[PDB]
């Protein structure tokens, strides 16, 4: 029905790895829909991120492989996710036996104007989840061509 | 289980001698091989059941393919391939008569206009209206 | 060519740009008011 | 086409390593037949080494080669291990007969005889013997040899006795014989004897004289010997009553000879005690004598010219292993009497290093004053045929080199090039003067330059036998050729040109990353790419194994090209790694991205690269290996331009391409091989930050997968199993309508995904290779070589396969001349790049930008190899 997935964020000053769990992801395998319950930003997270922002470093999230058996994970400019008021959009794709590819973190919007950011701004998680499944692709028309060309021949 | 499609190959004014020395007969995209015996048939050998396209390969005279569908029990049948509409069926005898179609055209001859090609230039009759145009 | 630079010019317009810059030199050279123009 | 064949395409033809030879031919009959190790069985002409009929077979193991044998005019050969049996008519070049054989291991392989002359061949499974006609291949009988259950058999004998000698062993054990009868099969005999010491009988042991069994056995130093005529019972005779002795840790053997299947075998025959040392015996009834004696020989042969047996020997003028120069003369020694022949000696030496002889045929025939008169097929180390003549001048007939049948890699590397404004004019004002005298004048590697269209370029060829080679790209000649010594099959190789010829002051240099896939160390060699040496700059020493290398276009002082390796422990190794390039690469790391894909595990990484030189996990993605293995990671070229950054859509407005320099285009097959329940899956994962652009997935679909990767588009063939035909997909990315980053791009700074358009065709062929052509800056529209399994290659304009061709022609599609959309795309013979220049088993076509902007280099490379 719903599996529950962590999702661990990292950002430093010397850009290392030191995910640290923010939210679960409920994703409930029969509708199709993920739902994140994260913990907003503390002062040291809105602090580290800071020099992490001011020092152009990167924002990496990591989710386990399975609901620890690995994990897939990716990464997004911590500066532009603190020029983006927060704002990014974090997209889980699966495959068609329903089992976790990848996550894709993307803010918006995207890259960097050198825009002053309060740290009031900050205490929101404007996140929008999306599941990406396979999309099947589609084969080749043929029952048109063959209507037209009958059109054709007539 | 394991059938053999059996079929001839002959090129119409040329003797097989001169042409299956660098023939082949492929059954499904090179998926299975065979070559042409001394006459010009050919049998293939070790085939599982479904359906294959059979091509006789021959840079010298190109040959129709025909596609060929074997069943598990044993019965099989020849008909004209049609990658398109496929649920069609166009019986073909079973021991392949491909009757090659000559040599293949791969080069294109040269265009050499004439001047009864250069009389009726779309180009100089548009741009010979807003000559009369600009006359009148 | 589809992407080629519009500044490239087939022979046809290469003629036509010639014809049209010769009037000038052909009253130059043949004299004033010379009878092969294209008006 | 354009019917001007010849004028600047060149075809030529290469088999395989010379897996089984045949020179027994009519003097007149001036032909060869081999089948190589590439299933292909083929006629050389004898005077000047060509191809008469050529026949290849399926690429993987179900048509190998297992056994040739020639009778008369045709030669009969058995593929599949012993599934089929073919009979080649050798003047023709065509087929016999053809027979499927049942099921079973072959072992052994031989002819029977009535009386006088041979009529049936005996085959030989590893669990029964057949018998089959010559005349038709009709099956004559076949016998469950008893006990085979047990016992291995691996030799099989007959003669004009009408009968069929079966031997079979079991391992450090007693070793079993049957004797069966040509005219029914029935098992007239059979005998068993204790052989402790022996291992197996083909390998070690032979039979000569008639039919008496001879085992060599290395632990008591002795000729294990059985008169297989009358004997029950093994005899032993030592060596050393015949001053002979085997070597350490070495197999000896035991060469017999059969001028022809009806007679006996000759009495003498070869010994190979250790390896160098070979030893003439003829054995006399119950006993044996040594002939002739050749120490520090490498290989031996024999012939027969149809009364008397002659033996070749082989070795090199003066020993200093090894070989002083690679002079090896070959001998002929009677086979009567183990005396050299008069007159006969041969001396040739060896182009290449490292390489030694390894096959040996003759071919001897009666000269004019009755004197053996013989020539030599030998093939060396590195897969090269020498026809070598008897006569001295050209003592090499027509050199082959076989080695190029399996090309890993090759490139193409363009040839070498043919403050006061007093001082400047009076120096140009010098160069006008010596130019006028330069034209009032006019009143081969050596010479090599670079043609003024740059049209005629010179290809570095990498060969999975660990060659190099430098083939001019106009007549397809060799202009250099190198040998890697101890290089694997199953290498993994990767060629990279550090520094082209544009640079006089510096010499050309090409890089080559050779990796074991045993060991899993990999090695940098460094090359000349023109003159083909190696550069005296020693490459490093790559300690840890190696997972991927990336050509940096960041260059040193002498303009040679970054490269980067990453090793096992994820570090990373720069070359030349000077302190300038040290400096460049850690100042400019954070920008340098890795993606290693694990087919295995079916996992992606990718990391970064520090200031320090280290790398870090920056993204991972994980595709699971029990649904999805990975198959394909087609990535763009990165030495293409695009031309148009958009398109126009017509109604005066331009629609954004998504140019993305960092998109893989992962493709993987299901794991699930059912024909109804098989996909193939599609992702366009990001480069850097590792995301999934389009994740598309097709149903009922089956592998092989052929995807070119361009500028912005994709086109993956694949097959459809449902309706069973070749299909093509064309995946097209596009922007908005307006463009969001223009200055630049930045994988990272993408955040509105590219919208996908997506178009299936109908292919009504196979295909073997693909590859879109190339140009220098793209101007020239782009097509897709095709690559048939008939060696044709087709050049399908990539404007037909759009994807926004419209089911319903519309105003909008009219104006911007869309054609309606078909699923069927034609394989018309007049687009083929090659008119009947067919490369057949094609593996790869590799397209050059050349010069000029319409004209792209393209070299279609598989068994035959076509520029
Ligand atoms: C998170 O931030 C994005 C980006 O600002 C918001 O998306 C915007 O939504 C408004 C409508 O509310 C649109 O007019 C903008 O064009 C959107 N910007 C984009 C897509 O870059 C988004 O609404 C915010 N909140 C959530 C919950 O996702
Ligand atoms: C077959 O291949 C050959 C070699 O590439 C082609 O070469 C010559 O083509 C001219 C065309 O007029 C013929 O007159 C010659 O006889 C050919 N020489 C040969 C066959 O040795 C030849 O055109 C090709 N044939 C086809 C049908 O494509
Ligand atoms: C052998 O001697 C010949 C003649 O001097 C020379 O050309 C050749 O390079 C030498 N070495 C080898 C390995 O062939
Ligand atoms: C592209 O993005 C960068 C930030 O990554 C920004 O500075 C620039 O203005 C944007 N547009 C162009 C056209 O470069």
């Amino acid at each position: 029905g719903t599996v529950g997935l962590l999702l661990e964020h990292s950002f430093e000053i010397d850009d290392s790895a030191n995910f640290r769990k923010r939210g679960s992801l409920l994703w409930n395998q029969q509708d199709g829909t993920l739902s994140l319950s994260q913990r907003q930003l503390s002062e040291e997270e809105r602090g580290r991120l800071r020099d992490v922002a001011a020092l152009n470093g990167l924002y990496r999230v990591r989710i386990p492989r399975r609901p620890a058996g690995g994990y897939v994970s990716s990464f997004v400019p911590a500066c532009s996710l603190v020029e983006s008021h927060l704002s990014d959009q974090l997209t889980l794709h699966v495959d068609v036996a329903g089992n976790v590819v990848g996550v894709s973190v993307v803010t918006h919007p995207g890259g960097c104007r050198g825009h002053e950011v309060e740290d009031v701004d900050l205490e929101l998680f404007n996140t929008s989840v999306q599941l990406q499944p396979p999309t099947t692709a589609p084969g080749p028309e043929t029952a048109a061509f063959i209507e037209r060309l009958e059109m054709e021949q007539a | 289980d394991r059938f053999k499609i059996e079929g001839r190959a002959v090129v119409p004014g040329v003797k097989p001698q001169d042409w299956i020395s660098a023939a082949r007969v492929l059954v499904d995209g090179e998926e299975h091989v065979g070559f042409l015996k001394t006459d010009g048939s050919f049998v293939v050998h070790d085939i599982p059941s479904g359906s294959y396209v059979v091509e006789v390969v021959s840079p010298a005279y190109r040959f129709d393919p025909v596609r060929v569908d074997i069943t598990s029990k044993g019965k099989m049948r020849a008909r004209y391939v049609n990658y398109i509409k496929t649920s069609e069926v166009v019986r073909l005898p079973y021991p392949l008569q491909m009757k090659s179609s000559g040599p293949p055209s791969y080069f294109i001859k040269r265009e050499s206009w004439g001047w009864t090609d250069f009389l009726m230039n779309p180009m100089v009759m548009m741009m010979v209206l807003p000559l009369l145009i600009f006359v009148l | 060519l589809l992407t080629l630079d519009a500044s490239w010019v087939s022979s046809a317009s290469w003629y036509f740009l010639n014809v049209f810059g010769l009037r000038s030199i052909y009253s130059l050279i043949l004299g004033q008011d010379n009878a092969a123009d294209q008006s | 086409y354009e019917d001007q064949v010849g004028k600047f395409d060149w075809r030529q033809q290469y088999v395989g390593k010379v897996k089984f030879a045949s020179l027994e031919f009519s003097p007149g009959s001036k032909k060869l037949v081999v089948a190589t190790e590439k299933n292909v069985i083929a006629a050389l002409n004898s005077r000047t080494g060509e191809i008469l009929w050529r026949h290849v077979d399926k690429g993987t193991a179900e048509g190998a080669v297992d056994a040739m044998l020639l009778h008369g005019q045709d030669v009969i050969t058995v593929s599949n291990g012993g599934r089929i049996m073919r009979s080649w008519e050798t003047n023709i070049g065509g087929l016999n007969w053809e027979i499927t054989l049942d099921s079973g291991s072959f072992q052994a392989l031989g002819l029977v005889g009535l009386q006088e002359s041979v009529r049936y061949i005996a085959v030989l499974k590893k669990t029964t013997l057949a018998l089959h006609h010559l005349s038709s291949g009709h099956l004559k009988w076949v016998e469950h040899l008893p006990e085979s259950d047990s016992i291995h058999y691996q030799m099989v004998y007959s003669y004009g006795s009408g009968v069929v000698w079966a031997l079979g062993v079991v391992p450090f054990s007693h070793v079993n014989i049957v004797k069966f009868n040509v005219e029914d099969g029935e098992i007239v005999q059979q005998v068993r004897v204790s052989t402790p010491w022996l291992q197996h009988l083909s390998g070690a042991c032979g039979v000569v004289d008639e039919a008496v069994l001879v085992c060599p056995d290395p632990s008591s130093r002795s000729l294990q010997t059985l008169a297989l005529e009358t004997e029950w019972e093994l005899r032993q005779i030592p060596l050393q009553s015949l001053d002979l002795e085997f070597g350490s840790g070495f197999q000896p053997r035991v060469l017999p000879t059969q001028p022809n299947p009806v007679d006996a075998s000759r009495a003498q025959f070869f010994l190979h005690l250790s390896p160098s040392h070979y030893a003439l015996l003829q054995y006399h009834y119950g006993t044996l004598s040594l002939l002739k004696n050749f120490p520090q020989t490498a290989l031996v042969s024999f012939a027969t010219t149809g009364e008397k047996t002659v033996a070749a020997v082989m070795a090199c003028r003066n020993e200093v292993l090894a070989c002083f120069n690679q002079t090896y003369t070959i001998n002929l020694y009677l086979v009567e009497t183990g005396r050299r022949l008069l007159d006969t000696t041969i001396t040739f030496s060896l182009e290449q290093s490292g390489t030694r002889p390894e096959r040996l045929y003759i071919q001897v025939f009666l000269k004019k004053d009755d004197s053996v008169g013989y020539r030599a097929l030998v093939q060396t180390e590195d897969h090269l045929l020498l026809f070598l003549q008897q006569l001295a001048g050209k003592v090499v007939l027509w050199s082959r080199e076989e080695s190029l049948a399996e090309v890993v890699c090759l490139e193409m590397v363009d040839l070498p090039l043919t403050d006061g404004l007093l001082g400047m004019f009076l120096k140009r004002l010098s160069s006008q003067l010596i130019l006028l005298q330069a034209w009032t004048s006019h009143l081969n590697i050596d010479t090599l330059a670079r043609d003024e269209f740059n049209l005629q370029k010179m290809m570095v060829m990498v060969t999975a036998s660990g060659k190099l080679f430098g083939i001019e790209s106009s007549s397809g000649t060799i202009l250099w050729k190198q040998y890697l010594p101890n290089v694997k099959p199953d290498s993994s190789f990767k060629l990279m040109v550090q520094r082209t010829t544009a640079h006089f002051p510096h010499p050309p240099q090409c890089t080559l990353l050779v990796k074991d896939k045993e060991s899993g160390m990999s090695s940098l060699y460094v090359f000349n790419p023109i003159f083909g040496k190696w550069s005296q700059v020693a490459p490093p020493v790559l300690k840890r194994p190696i997972l991927q290398s990336l050509l940096l276009p960041v260059m040193d002082q002498d303009y040679a090209k970054v490269l980067l390796l990453i090793d096992d422990e994820y570090k990373v190794t720069a070359f030349p790694a000077t302190r300038n390039v040290l400096r460049q690469l850690h100042e400019l790391a954070p920008s340098i991205f890795f993606y290693l894909v694990d087919a295995e595990q079916g996992r992606l990484c990718g990391y970064r690269l520090r200031k320090d030189l280290t790398t870090e996990l920056s993204w991972e993605l994980t595709i699971p290996p029990e649904v999805q293995r990975i198959v394909k990671v087609k990535g763009k070229r990165s030495s293409e331009h695009v031309h148009s950054q958009g398109r126009v859509m017509g109604d005066r407005s331009v629609l954004y391409k998504s140019l993305n320099p960092n998109l893989l285009a992962v493709v993987t097959e299901s794991t699930d091989a059912h024909h109804e329940r098989t996909f193939i899956g599609i992702f366009l994962i990001d480069g850097v930050t590792g995301r999934i652009i389009h994740s598309s997935v097709q149903k009922k679909a089956k592998g092989p997968v052929h995807i070119v990767h361009s500028e912005n588009w994709v086109v993956y063939q694949y097959w459809n199993t449902k309706a069973r035909r070749n299909e093509f997909t064309v995946l097209e990315l596009y922007e908005g309508t307006e463009q969001y980053n223009a200055t630049a791009f930045s994988s990272l700074d993408r955040p509105q995904l590219p919208q996908v358009l997506q178009q299936s065709y109908i292919f009504p062929s196979s295909i073997s290779a693909m590859e879109a052509t190339i140009t220098e800056r793209g101007i020239t529209s782009r097509h897709l070589l095709i690559g048939l399994p008939s060696g044709a290659i087709l050049s399908l304009p990539k404007a037909l396969l759009d994807p926004r061709r419209p089911e319903i022609p519309t105003e909008q599609s009219r104006e911007e001349n869309l054609i309606p959309y078909s699923p069927d795309v034609q394989i018309h013979a007049e687009r083929f790049i090659n008119y009947n220049q067919t490369v057949s088993r094609m593996r790869g076509i590799y397209t050059a930008p050349s010069g000029l902007e319409s004209t792209c280099l393209v070299v279609a490379y598989g068994l035959d190899i076509y520029q």
